């Protein structure tokens, strides 16, 4: 008995127990863990190489355990029924925190209480960096220390003084020691080994912001592709559908040729075979989406529109049309302008985004000072309609509008069809 | 349709970048009212209780200060006794008669 | 492995159905194959000789031997640069000046590679001495029409003898019906 | 287009092969800026990096 | 061995410099932590100017 | 063994083809079998039986 050593059960009787759910799923002591909390049956760890050992008596618990854990953590253990019948107080941090003067108020002072000098410029700013992580406009990331880690650094670039000055060079050393892989890419751009369009107009090609893989997700335009051939209804993506992807459709192709096959009927069928292409392999297009970029590349290439390549054009798209919001917006929209800088800035450039991320537009202050001189402009598309208006200049329906050229472009297809079937007939 | 830049302005202004400004603490897990009241039901009842949020929430630092603010009697002393050779039991004493 | 298409059947597939228009389906069926295998090719590249060969096949074009193609294509045509060119145009020059060099021989590499060129002293004085020739395209219309040695201006151009070339097999299939049917 | 010489010429004109030079020893990650201020940084703040 | 002795934890005084090549920390940045200790990245550009 | 022809069966159908020339296609299915099933034909190519 009297060598038997406490463990964390024992020393927290009568308080609390925190342990770590990630812990318990990694250590494999959950089962353990569960039945000494159910049966209060806690007993020390036996070697496997003693001879003999001590047969402790089950232990009624007069513990409380608070377990600690991200949701990915707890989604793998709330399964067993378990766990929900013995911790039933679910306490949740909620990732974002209401953007308002009282939360500005109350950051400003935990802060204070952590040790940091502060100007009102500072809180100012760290407030309105908070905001920026959460990549909202109406609420403040949660994550008290990643501010209190971008606070520590700015206090080290400042002496000890969070200014605001102090803490927007804090954020840019922060951007810029994860930037080697955009600057590679803007040297590459400059130097033409990767060449995009940010002039003119082409046809069935456009800027598609995309991220690349990182920490900070960068994002860049990358030149997406659509060429249209005579043929079956049927669109190929040669990324998503790359060698064994043929047969998998990624709910992305179905999403565009259903568009394609219900919105444009003057024939029976889809006259027309799409392929759709990313330059080189950094675009790592996720197959869950359906790129509002890929439907406006598939119809200029149907219809022989020339698209603008000032417009990066970004968001997804439903069978319907209707464009639907995407993630990490800030970053493609300020790896375009970075793009566009880097190649000079003309005045007609811009970019092309759902207004479903009207809420999450948070842009670092030189977009906006760009959007204050006119050098850089951002539109907001609630339909793939209106996205393909602006790219192309022009109103679908009137004299001449991109609907007819659509028509006419799918008309010919199957005349082209119709000729190749009468060339077999006989 | 085209943004302008007064839609796009989502920082709000700077009144001045000097002058530091002195503020009071915040209660515990401000902005975290569910947080709060779903410990302050666990602590009350007795519940095992499980926190959930994004790692680097501080979720350990503010639920290790709000429970040392917490107050219960003198938890009892525990230690094992041997009921045989092989047969060791925890028995929990009262406070100082260990 | 035919399974598994590697992204470069697929480009290739959709450049050729989407350049050449004048049937309802691409009638021609492309063999590529590498005598004295000894390339191992990139899966996700599409070389730009590959598709050149493809397009000369389908068309009937005498392409100069003299000249060499390297690069990466997209399905739109704008050919794409490679890494270690230096290697590759080295080589092709160590090749030619071990079988002796004609004076009308050179490589072809996009024109995305020229940040890219840093080469030897010998390939330096070779092409100042011009006897080996330096060629930058930047559209798979230009490496062709240099390749081919002759322009798509005027009559007995490269687009309508691949025209006629698509034409040509489309007969051969229509005529292979034609005989299955009746 | 076939493409110059001049073009191709990459390497910087060689003055002399005598007279061996004497500069003096640069700061340490030179043209490196970006590591340098983020090491910098790290040793300022006591940050792990 | 039986057991060892309970070392009680030590507050950490010092500061870790990791270092390595571009893919051995894109197989240690997935798990978060990484994030939340290593906070400076001082990455070295593969060429200079 | 349904799939792919084997260009055995080809063989056979060419020379029927050639030989024989009053239509475009082969006008009779051929059913060639064996008694039992201990024969397991090689497919490298037609046999004169």
């Amino acid at each position: 008995v009297s060598l038997i050593r406490p463990g964390a059960v024992h020393r927290a009787q009568g308080g609390y127990l925190i342990l770590d759910a990630l812990s318990l799923k990694r250590e494999g002591t959950w089962e353990a863990f569960k039945r000494a909390l159910r049966n209060g049956q806690v007993e020390p760890v036996t070697e496997p190489q003693a001879p003999a050992g001590l047969e402790v008596e089950p232990f009624p618990i007069q513990m409380q355990v608070i377990l600690v854990g991200t949701p990915e953590a707890f989604e793998g253990l709330e399964e067993d029924p378990a766990f929900s019948e013995l911790f039933r107080i679910r306490a949740e941090f909620s990732p974002t925190l209401p953007a308002s003067p009282e939360n500005c108020t109350a950051l400003g002072g935990w802060l204070l209480a952590q040790g940091f000098q502060l100007t009102q410029g500072g809180l100012t700013r760290l407030y309105d960096e908070a905001r920026r992580m959460a990549e909202q406009r109406d609420r403040m990331d949660a994550r008290l220390v990643e501010i209190r880690a971008l606070a520590e650094e700015a206090a080290v670039l400042g002496g000890g003084l969070l200014t605001a000055e102090s803490v927007e060079q804090a954020i840019a050393a922060r951007e810029h020691r994860s930037f080697l892989s955009e600057e590679e890419f803007l040297r590459a751009v400059q130097e033409g080994v990767i060449r995009l369009r940010t002039t003119g107009r082409a046809v069935g090609e456009v800027n598609s912001l995309v991220v690349v893989e990182a920490a900070p997700y960068w994002g860049r335009p990358a030149r997406l592709t659509a060429r249209a051939a005579p043929g079956r209804d049927h669109l190929i993506s040669i990324d998503r559908e790359a060698g064994l992807g043929g047969q998998i459709f990624h709910k992305a192709v179905l999403t565009l040729a259903g568009y394609l096959r219900s919105r444009y009927i003057e024939h029976g069928s889809l006259p027309v075979t799409i392929s759709l292409a990313f330059e080189q392999n950094y675009v790592s297009i996720e197959g869950d989406a359906a790129g509002l970029a890929e439907l406006v590349a598939a119809l200029s290439a149907i219809g022989n529109l020339p698209l603008r390549q000032d417009l990066a054009v970004t968001g997804a798209v439903d069978q319907t049309g209707k464009v639907l919001a995407v993630g990490a917006i800030n970053a493609k929209v300020e790896g375009f302008f970075r793009v566009c800088k880097a190649l000079g800035l003309s005045g007609t450039q811009g970019v092309i985004l759902p207004e479903a991320n009207l809420a999450n537009l948070t842009l670092r202050a030189e977009v906006l000072e760009a959007v204050r001189a006119g050098q850089f402009h951002i539109y907001a598309v609630e339909t793939a309609e209106q996205a393909l208006e602006i790219l192309a200049g022009a109103r679908m329906e009137g004299f001449r509008g991109l609907q007819e050229k659509i028509r006419a472009g799918l008309e010919a297809f199957a005349r082209l069809e119709e000729g190749h079937d009468k060339e077999d007939r006989e | 349709m085209r943004l302008s830049y007064e839609a796009l302005e989502w920082r709000t202004p700077i009144e001045n970048s000097t002058e530091p400004v002195s503020l009071p603490p915040p209660p515990p897990f401000f902005g975290q009212e569910r947080a709060r009241e779903a410990l302050e039901l666990a602590i009350r009842g007795g519940f095992h209780a499980y926190l959930v949020g994004p790692p680097s929430l501080g979720k350990h630092e503010a639920l290790l200060a709000y429970l040392s603010t917490q107050s219960v009697e003198t938890p009892p002393d525990l230690l094992y006794v041997p009921l045989s050779e092989r047969k060791v039991a925890v028995l929990t004493l009262p406070s100082g008669q260990e």
